[PDB]
């Protein structure tokens, strides 16, 4: 059980040996609807770099239509400003591929070449709620 | 006598030949063939006195003059260009000296520079990198309040040049010239110096920023990322500020005051729509004025914040919408408040409580009131009525909640108040959607509250308009140089008054009657005394106040763009009243129009009545005596007319600024029955 707040597995791969099963093993439920998660939903959420989510100890991840809906509510409410990926890096003081900026419509952490992909095509970034975020490649083609 | 670099002795070497040959012409060909050189003036000195010993000497004749201007127009187009391209500064850290050098010659402001060699001056500084501006801000901020002046003025004249010289229009924006953006960029680094130069106190005055938990959605969001502790971040925060480590909201008292950096001229010019754009959405091309707050009136500044709170208020219904599309679930996109003449603070309470407590994010909705039992369209009047009743009821002395002195004409949160912390928090919510929904409330609270809110202590010194009888009694203690244990015979106790009259005492120190007052500690008991009656006497109501103001203005430009004092403008509104704007916005029913005789003599009496009578015939037919952000030109006042002559007195309608006002026959009729209905109201 994950009935202690503190130290229960944070990361999918975790709760796989946490639970001494592999991610073609586990079923888990989304946190909004409590509906299963596809495989395939799975396998994404764990390469969006994502948290279990814990209630009375048990754990619950996101599937993709709730995650992208939620995160677009988040985008209309919490928006801040945008600014150039060389704006950023001097308010921050750090060169924009150390920089920790997610996709705003899936969350997926971004690569330097998407990075470097809003640098080239002078794109903005931007602040949500106090996070910072662009559009991975797959969002930005659709 | 060729050399590459300058001091005051080689000047001089060349003043008494000059003379002596009766030319200027080879110091011309030096001090040209110098300051062209960005190179020379770096290299030459630091030795500000050196300078200006050098330009009290050269500036005296003017052949020479001409000369130091078409040398500054030739070096600053360079100078810009080491800036930009070279970044010489982290080459060799000595190249700010070339602007200090620069900055001390007095001429500056004289129209000859203004038009050419300050604009390329400024297009250059402005470029400078931060830690040099730092560099120079901390430097500026040790002059003399005339030198400050001085320098504000020379940029002030500037911006004030080219905003008269130049046609601005809704295709040509202020923001797209170079010429005012850097220079206003300067001004901005004056405006630092000022604020650094100030009296500072940040060691004493902090107050937690306490933020309302999101919805559990937001907070879900949360909870899947890293951050369930992080959600303290702080709004935007100015570069300058950071480098400075200290704010805006610091410094209790500049070297000059902060409404001189204020440029009229730009603020009539000023399209706050598109500037709030490029605030929001940063574009290589354009620069943004609010990123320099300093400068903007209270109107224009108002004019931002009411855009943030259109565009917040847009957004929710968005999301109200897009919820419904997803979900089914159908939200109200308007803030909806419904209650009961008999029961306004309660039925305010439980619905406000229940929305914060369901949803803290509907708060930030449009505001719209319905009392039960009454009928029509809330387009602000209902709302206007509805905040004159809840303030009326909240400053009851029935209701115990707060102490109205009759000095200062003030209202202060009472110590002994056992009404729940949920009244204090409504009233707080009051405000925050007051200025949310840009109407005035007539409160009056001293500086004190203000600053409170912005999560600054109320310090010693702002007891002199919360606590005169006080304040004054303080002083007179911190004045007197006598034995204050053996004269005055005070303790670190003091006496408070009960709902029922009855004497509390409270220990300042532990065991405070035990504890003498002395002269060595006297500062430290005021300090105290002070902490306890602007803090620890009302904390608990305060909190609970603060709390709810906070619900509504958490994630608002606020804090940013406006000070203590121009959060009380937005709140209880103006105490200047143009009756010029207010002729010229005036509107006219029932058959009046601009050019009746009766309303031109109308205009003739109110221009010739005093402030009082004045701002007693707006309380009379607006029912305030201030005047909205933006002065009495925005209270469209509305003049109807209510019959043909008659003996009766004018009324009002001060939920919708209407003046019924009879046809009267005589220009002394009218006077008379108008001074009687504004008198006798
Ligand atoms: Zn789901
Ligand atoms: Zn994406």
């Amino acid at each position: 059980m994950f009935q202690d707040p503190q130290e229960r597995p944070r990361k999918l791969p975790q709760l796989c040996t946490e639970l001494q099963t592999t991610i073609h093993d586990i079923i888990l439920e989304c946190v909004y609807c409590k509906q299963q998660l596809l495989r395939r939903e799975v396998y994404d959420f764990a390469f969006r770099d994502l948290c279990i989510v814990y209630r009375d100890g048990n754990p619950y991840a996101v599937c993709d239509k709730c995650l992208k809906f939620y995160s677009k509510i988040s985008e209309y409410r919490h928006y801040s400003y945008s600014l150039y990926g060389t704006t950023l890096e001097q308010q921050y003081n750090k060169p924009l591929s150390d920089l920790l900026i997610r996709c705003i419509n899936c969350q997926k952490p971004l690569s330097p070449e998407e990075k470097q992909r809003h640098l080239d095509k002078k794109q903005r970034f931007h602040n949500i709620r106090g996070r910072w975020t662009g559009r991975c490649m797959s969002c930005s083609r659709s | 006598k060729d050399v590459t670099y300058l001091t005051e002795e080689k000047v001089y070497e060349i003043l008494e030949l000059c003379r002596e040959r009766e030319d200027y012409s080879p110091l011309i060909r030096v001090i040209g063939r110098v300051f062209s050189s960005a190179e020379a003036l770096v290299q030459s000195f630091v030795d500000i006195d050196a300078i200006r010993r050098v330009y009290t000497r050269l500036l005296s004749n003017e052949k020479i003059e001409t000369a130091f201007l078409n040398a500054l127009v030739y070096l600053s187009p360079n100078v810009e260009c080491d800036l930009t391209y070279h970044n010489v500064y982290s080459r060799d850290p000595n190249y700010l000296n070339l602007f200090i050098i620069v900055m001390e010659n007095r001429n500056l402001h004289s129209p000859e520079y203004l038009e050419m060699a300050l604009p390329l001056f400024c297009k250059a500084m402005s470029k400078l990198p931060l830690a040099a501006q730092g560099k120079l801000i901390r430097l500026w901020s040790k002059y003399n309040a005339d030198q400050i002046r001085r320098m504000m003025e020379t940029f002030q004249q500037l911006i004030t040049y080219k905003v008269i010289s130049n046609e601005f229009n809704s295709r040509n924006l202020v923001n797209d010239d170079d010429a005012i953006v850097a220079a206003s960029k300067c001004l901005k680094m004056v405006y630092y110096a000022n604020v650094v130069g100030g009296e500072v106190d940040t060691n004493h005055n902090e107050e937690d920023d306490e933020e309302p938990i999101p919805e559990s959605s937001e907070l879900t969001l949360q909870e899947l990322l890293g951050e369930e502790r992080r959600n303290k971040k702080g709004p935007r925060v100015d570069p300058l500020e950071t480098e400075l480590g200290v704010k805006t909201l610091d410094c209790r008292k500049p070297l000059i005051p902060f409404e001189e950096f204020i440029n009229e001229p730009l603020n009539e010019v000023l399209e706050m729509d598109k500037d709030y754009t490029f605030f929001k959405v940063e574009t290589e091309n354009k620069f943004s004025f609010m990123t320099c707050p300093f400068i903007l009136n209270a109107v224009t500044k108002n004019l931002g914040l009411y855009y943030d709170n259109r565009i917040r208020m847009y957004s929710e219904r968005r999301i109200t919408v897009l919820y419904s599309l997803v979900q089914g679930q159908q939200l109200n996109p308007y803030l909806r408040l419904k209650v009961r003449r008999d029961h306004i603070i309660d039925d305010a309470l439980v619905r406000l409580e229940m929305i914060a407590m369901e949803n803290p994010a509907d708060l930030k909705k449009q505001l719209y009131v319905e009392f039960e039992g009454e009928q029509g369209v809330d387009e602000g009047g209902v709302s206007k009525e509805f905040f004159q009743l809840v303030v009326e009821e909240i400053f009851n002395p029935d209701i115990g909640m707060f102490t109205y002195d009759e000095s200062t004409k003030l209202f202060w949160f009472n110590p002994s108040s056992f009404e729940t912390e949920g009244q204090f928090t409504l009233i707080g919510i009051v405000l925050g959607l007051a200025i949310y929904n840009n109407c005035i409330l007539d409160v009056h609270f001293p500086m004190v509250v203000y600053r409170k809110l912005m999560g600054k202590k109320g310090t010693f010194r702002d007891l002199g308009d919360s606590h005169p009888v006080l304040y004054q009694s303080l002083k007179d203690l911190l004045e007197y140089e006598g034995n204050v244990e053996d004269d005055m015979m005070i303790t670190f106790q003091i006496s408070q008054t009960d709902l029922f009259g009855n004497p509390m005492m409270y220990d300042l120190k532990e065991n405070g009657d035990k504890i003498p007052i002395t002269n060595e500690n006297r500062k430290e008991f005021v300090n105290l005394y002070s902490d306890y009656i602007l803090n620890k006497s009302v904390e608990k109501q305060f909190k609970a106040f603060r709390r709810g103001f906070h619900m509504v203005t958490n994630e608002s430009p606020l804090k940013y763009l406006f000070r203590p004092e121009e959060i009380e403008l937005l709140i209880c509104g103006s105490r200047n009243l143009d009756f010029q704007a207010l002729e010229e916005t005036t509107e006219y029913d029932g058959g009046y129009t601009r050019d009746s005789v009766l309303i031109r003599e109308f205009w003739e009496i109110v221009h010739s009545f005093t402030d009082e009578q004045k701002r007693l015939f707006l309380q009379f037919t607006t029912g305030t005596d201030r005047a909205p952000v933006g002065g009495l030109g925005k209270l469209k006042m509305i003049i109807a007319k209510n019959g043909p002559d008659t003996e009766r007195l004018p009324t009002s309608h001060t939920c919708f600024n209407v003046l019924l006002l009879p046809e009267y026959s005589s220009k002394e009729k009218l006077k008379e029955r108008l001074l009687k209905a504004i008198t006798y109201a």
